[PDB]
């Protein structure tokens, strides 16, 4: 089965809206050209798929803040991934573009949920490597965030990474200057970028020189507690960055809204 | 000007 187990619809951005005809579940149908893949892995059963598939299988167990792979298919020249599609949905990059700099209460709820999702990944041995507002979807009714696009991801390891294919402006200074990083510490850097994006309405750094200068100028009013968390995540030295635990125990991170509260207060 | 950033 393939083309008629899913009624397929319009382009989203090569990703199509689909409905699984066996039960009308909304889905997203992602096509990936074999030529444009550089990383491959093997599933539990041995067979050789794109890394993206391997990583999504590993995290698609149970419920979480990550968009789940429901199925996939090989074609002669492509793979096709069937993903959860929540509805109504908007990605965080568009949400921030329209709303501007988010209120701290809202930024705290989003950022916490992204931290839970990234922790979930790491627990499954998966490093995303492209955390950013464009790779985050907001389910507007439930107030739940979901991570997408594992296409630059890797298996989590504790040794150094010398390859990177994510977004440069969310990449850390050790990558810019030395083409090396460690997973968690890089992930925390990009989480600092993302947090600034939320409270200020745009990312802090556009150019390599700004990234390695680590001078964080705040363009909107932001509380001292939040500025501190952000500066901590954006420490130049990787070992000076906070662990995931220290981020979630930070004073600015306390008394988070539940997802449904977040929807009711800020999204409905 | 706020913009998206490709991989
Ligand atoms: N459930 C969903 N899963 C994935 N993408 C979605 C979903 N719903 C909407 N989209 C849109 O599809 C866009 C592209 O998906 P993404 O997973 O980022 O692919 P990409 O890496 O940019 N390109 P490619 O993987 O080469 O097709 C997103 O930015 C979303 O706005």
């Amino acid at each position: 089965p393939l083309e008629s187990q899913y009624q397929v619809g319009p382009l989203l951005g090569s990703v199509y809206s689909g409905i699984r005809v066996s039960d009308n579940l909304p889905v997203a149908i992602k096509h990936v050209e074999k030529d444009r893949i550089s990383d491959w892995g093997e599933l539990p059963n041995g067979t050789r798929v794109p890394m993206e598939v391997v990583l999504l299988k590993k995290v698609s167990s149970g419920f979480s803040g990550v968009i789940r792979l429901l199925d996939w298919f090989e074609r002669p020249d492509s793979f096709v991934l069937i993903l959860e599609r929540p509805e109504p949905v908007q990605d965080l990059f568009d949400f921030i573009t329209e709303r501007g700099a988010l209120q701290e209460e809202l930024a705290r709820s989003f950022f916490w949920q992204v931290l839970e999702a990234v922790r979930h990944c790491h627990n499954c041995g998966v490093l995303h490597r492209d955390i950013k507002d464009e790779n985050i979807l907001i389910d507007l009714n439930r107030g739940e965030l979901k991570l997408i696009d594992f296409g630059s991801g890797a298996l989590l390891k504790d040794t150094v990474y010398t390859d990177f294919d994510g977004t440069r402006v969310y990449s850390p200074p050790e990558w810019i200057r030395y083409h090396r990083y460690h997973g968690r510490s890089a992930a925390v850097w990009s989480l600092g970028i993302l947090l600034y994006d939320m409270v200020c309405g745009d990312i802090p750094f556009e150019h390599d020189e700004e990234i390695i200068g680590g001078q964080v100028f705040f363009r909107q009013r932001v509380s001292s507690e939040c500025q501190h968390l952000i500066r901590w995540c954006l420490a130049l030295r990787p070992s000076d960055r906070p662990t995931f635990e220290e981020i979630q125990n930070h004073p600015w991170m306390q008394d988070v809204l539940l997802p449904q509260e977040t929807a009711e207060i800020h999204l409905h | 000007k706020r913009r998206r950033h490709p991989s």
